């Protein structure tokens, strides 16, 4: 049996300092410290075709694995398995393996979710679908590990190749994000993933911008340097200042998926334009004029009117419209994201307002003194 | 070896105890031991009570139980304080504030075991709207 | 005739399941219990005991008390997932110890110390400054990973005595897994 | 003020948008409560403010002050 | 499971019970008059939930 | 071991349900 580990001192890096030092590790019979170096050895930069020796080894040290722990049992598993990368080898390979462990153990999360993503690149409805579901009701009992969570999630998002999901898609991506403890991410891998996010709220039918994204860290701190095009759209549709000229450059950057979709973004562009230009107004004055909606909307006068309706009825206002008058009420329950500069003006209206209240308090117990008590 | 006009103190949470102990079982009668401080000849203050569980023919020598009367003084003092039983809660749901010749037989061992220890009586019945 | 309580200190770390004493390591921490202080009760039937683990910040898995069944019971289920916690652990011993009854019992904490521990260097200062004042005793257990000696964890008695003191002693039972004879004939107590 | 008391419940729902996990202690609303038997030691142990509808419109000025 | 079914035992042993009546009219929205298989009659309201 | 974990732990019924069976019984007052 050791043998194997023997004669394997070849045929890999870092063999003595690894394979020989290791040697005693388990001459010692000792253990999970044995599954940190393994860990370490796996995620070495490595080819991975030595899989079936390392596969061996691992059984033999888990025939009494015990001290393997199983969340770090599972994602060994895992990552050998996406080494290898043969299909039905990895799908029975993971099977057994979850089997074996089928513990109340929240591991067999981590498996489901693995069998999951392996199942994700081919026939992505019958299975996946349930078994997706299943990961879900399953994912209980325990929020705090925060890591087969976040494998679950990137599984989901993922399954992003999918028309229907897509608002829960972006849900998918900013809790990947969130749950993910810190980005702890290549530059690399955050720049797509970043730009897949911003796409997915771009093209969402009831996601319009969702701020707190620009000063969400995923974003800028990959997106800050160059290719940013999404950054200024991004910025145009929380402000909504028409700005269409990005789109120009935009469809050159991506042709498919924003080029494909000129009609949806338009309709969303000018729903944010209505709703912020609905916003900028000092709250007194909140009755508009169709030259104004037309004016900062670059959409005929006739057409205002349906516009407005269409923001009614997807629920960004709740004022009412008249024509008559040539002129609309707005009335609103959907407030944004602001910043430091704006809150300035928040300030300064609650101190006015404390002052006013301050002021006719005192004004009535000077006044009804002689009563009051 | 003489009384006088005395005044016994009892704390609001003291008064408030015995009200829902004795309307929590008002067609029984209930029993509750006294803790509270031997203030001086002519001031006996009590400061909180605790119940005793509803068992026996009723009020009655047995609700000084040994095995739930020690206990419940014990783990008392370890938080807060051991002012030494005083009294007893009692209950007469229909029967006015009256003492009966049962109840003057179980006051008599707990006078031998204090020499002035008092006996409450709280009518959970008659009691009610703003009378005490 | 005893004049101590017990608390205990049963260690919790990830690293507990290891073959290194016996089946899984902690397996053996369990062992000496129906001794670990099988023996401090086969004193005057007055002893009291405790229990106190140490992973994951440790929680407190038994009140001072002569009796041992639940202290075996919860003994039976103390999963071990975790990195090792110290000072904190030992200070909420310290406190439970000070909630003791009986004020005749001196104090006494056994520690298990198994996995490594990752104290800085001079946390004396809150480890043993105090015991003298408090006239504490503590007995530490080094469950092998015995890292270069780990004169870390023995400076705590070293801190100890200054003249007399170490309770019993810091006995480190070699890495060979013979027994808990090591935990039953060394404690002279 | 009339803080008398407030309440809190420990659910540890993770997160949303983008932040991380924490303790996340959560408020549950409160209000002091009667039940009978006890409102008449309540009004026994007070009977001297009797805060009631007593003195109707000075009473009013003052709860608008 | 003879400990599970001491406890309920135990504590069911509280219970007091209420009396049988049939009610007769309805006074006011929270009083409605009551009598009782025995003959007395009385005026009584729901609890706080009916 | 296993005994241990029921010989004293566990089997602790033999104590509680006698005590709890005690009052259960004490409250069978004469009168019905
Ligand atoms: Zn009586």
């Amino acid at each position: 049996v050791p043998g194997f580990l023997q004669q394997s001192q070849n045929s890999g890096p870092g063999q003595p300092a690894v394979w020989h030092r290791l040697e005693e590790l388990y001459t010692k019979k000792l253990w999970h410290q044995l599954t940190l170096q393994v860990l370490d050895f796996v995620q070495d930069p490595c080819f991975a075709q030595g899989d079936g020796l390392i596969k061996l080894y691992e059984n033999f040290i888990s025939e009494f694995e015990h001290r393997v722990n199983p969340l770090s049992l599972v994602e060994i598993i895992l990552h050998v398995v996406r080494q290898m990368t043969d299909p039905n080898v990895a799908l029975t390979f993971l099977e057994k393996t979850r089997e074996k462990v089928k513990s109340s153990d929240e591991a067999v999360i981590l498996c489901k979710t693995a069998i999951g993503a392996l199942k994700l690149n081919i026939g992505d409805l019958q299975v996946t679908k349930e078994t997706i579901e299943d990961v879900e009701e399953m994912l209980n009992n325990l929020p705090g590990v925060t890591s087969v969570h976040s494998r679950f999630y990137d599984l989901s998002s993922k399954y992003y190749q999918t028309i229907g999901n897509h608002a829960s898609y972006y849900k998918d991506a900013l809790r990947f994000l969130g749950c993910v403890d810190i980005k702890d991410l290549p530059v690399s891998e955050q720049q797509e993933r970043a730009f897949t996010l911003g796409l997915a709220g771009l093209l969402g039918e009831g996601v319009f911008n969702f701020g707190e994204l620009l000063m969400h860290p995923v974003l800028e701190s990959l997106r800050n340097t160059d290719r940013q095009w999404l950054i200024d759209t991004l910025y145009a549709f929380n402000s909504g200042n028409v700005e269409r000229f990005q789109t120009l450059k935009t469809a050159w950057g991506q042709q498919p998926d924003l080029a494909a979709n000129e009609a949806q973004l338009l309709r969303k562009i000018q729903l944010l334009c209505l709703m912020e230009m609905t916003f900028t107004r000092p709250a007194n004055h909140r009755q508009l004029t169709f030259e104004e909606i037309a004016k900062s909307a670059k959409i005929t006068v006739n057409e205002v009117e349906l516009l407005v309706m269409k923001a009614l009825s997807v629920g960004l206002v709740k004022g009412s419209i008249d024509e008559v008058d040539k002129r609309v009420h707005m009335t609103w329950v959907q407030p944004r994201v602001l910043d430091l500069q704006q809150i300035k003006g928040m300030k300064d209206r609650l101190e006015f307002w404390c002052t006013d209240v301050k002021s006719m308090e005192m004004l009535v117990e000077h006044q009804a003194h002689d009563i009051l008590t | 070896a003489v009384d006088t006009a005395e005044q016994v103190y009892i704390s609001s949470l003291a008064l408030l105890k015995m009200l829902k102990h004795g309307r929590a079982g008002v067609p029984m009668e209930v029993m509750g031991l006294m803790l509270g401080e031997f203030v001086d000849d002519y001031t006996v203050r009590v400061i909180d009570v605790f119940a005793m569980p509803q068992s026996g023919t009723g009020v009655s020598v047995e609700a000084v139980d040994p095995v739930f009367q020690a206990k419940m003084l014990d783990m008392l003092k370890q938080t807060g304080r051991p002012e030494m039983v005083v009294g007893w809660y009692h209950s007469h749901p229909g029967f006015g504030c009256w003492l009966s010749g049962v109840d003057i037989n179980t006051q008599q061992s707990f006078e031998a075991l204090s020499e002035r220890a008092v006996a409450v009586v709280v009518d959970p019945i008659q009691s009610v709207k703003g009378k005490v | 005739m005893v004049l101590e309580s017990t608390m205990v200190c049963v260690d919790n770390s990830e690293y507990m399941r290891n073959g290194d004493f016996l089946p899984t390591r902690l397996q053996a921490q369990q062992d000496a219990v129906n001794i670990v202080c099988h023996s401090k009760t086969r004193s005057n039937p007055e002893n009291n005991v405790g229990l106190i683990t140490l992973a994951n910040d440790c929680e407190v898995l038994t009140t001072l008390t002569p009796d041992t069944g639940r202290i075996l019971s919860k003994l039976h289920t103390v999963q071990p997932k975790g990195k090792i916690t110290f000072c904190t652990g030992i200070r909420v011993a310290h406190l439970a110890l000070k909630h003791r009854q009986g004020k005749n019992h001196k104090m006494r904490i056994i520690a298990f110390v198994g996995s490594p521990v990752e104290d800085n260097e001079k946390d004396l200062v809150k480890l043993a400054k105090r015991l003298k004042k408090e006239k504490v005793n503590v007995d530490i257990i080094n469950f092998g990973e015995e890292e270069v000696n780990t004169e870390k964890l023995t400076a705590f008695v070293n801190t100890l005595n200054g003249k007399d003191g170490t309770g019993s002693h810091l006995v480190t039972v070699p890495p060979g897994p013979s027994l808990a004879d090591a935990l039953i004939s060394s404690p002279i107590l | 003020l009339g803080l008398p008391t407030e309440a809190y419940i420990s659910v540890e729902e993770v997160h949303d948008d983008g932040t991380p996990t924490s303790k996340t202690f959560e408020h549950v609303t409160s209000e002091i409560g009667a039940e009978e038997a006890e409102e008449v030691g309540v009004e026994h142990l007070l009977r001297d403010i009797k805060d009631t509808t007593v003195g109707t419109l000075s009473q009013r000025i003052t709860n608008q002050v | 499971k003879q400990y599970e079914k001491s406890e309920n035992d135990l504590k069911a042993l509280q219970s007091v019970g209420q009396i049988v009546g049939e009610v007769l009219k309805q006074l006011t929205e929270e009083k409605f008059i009551v009598k009782a298989t025995n003959g007395p009659r009385y005026v009584v309201g729901c609890r706080r939930q009916l | 071991s296993e005994v241990l974990r029921v010989t004293h732990e566990l089997q602790a019924m033999k104590d509680k349900i006698k005590e709890n069976s005690e009052k259960i019984k004490v409250n069978k007052t004469l009168p019905y």
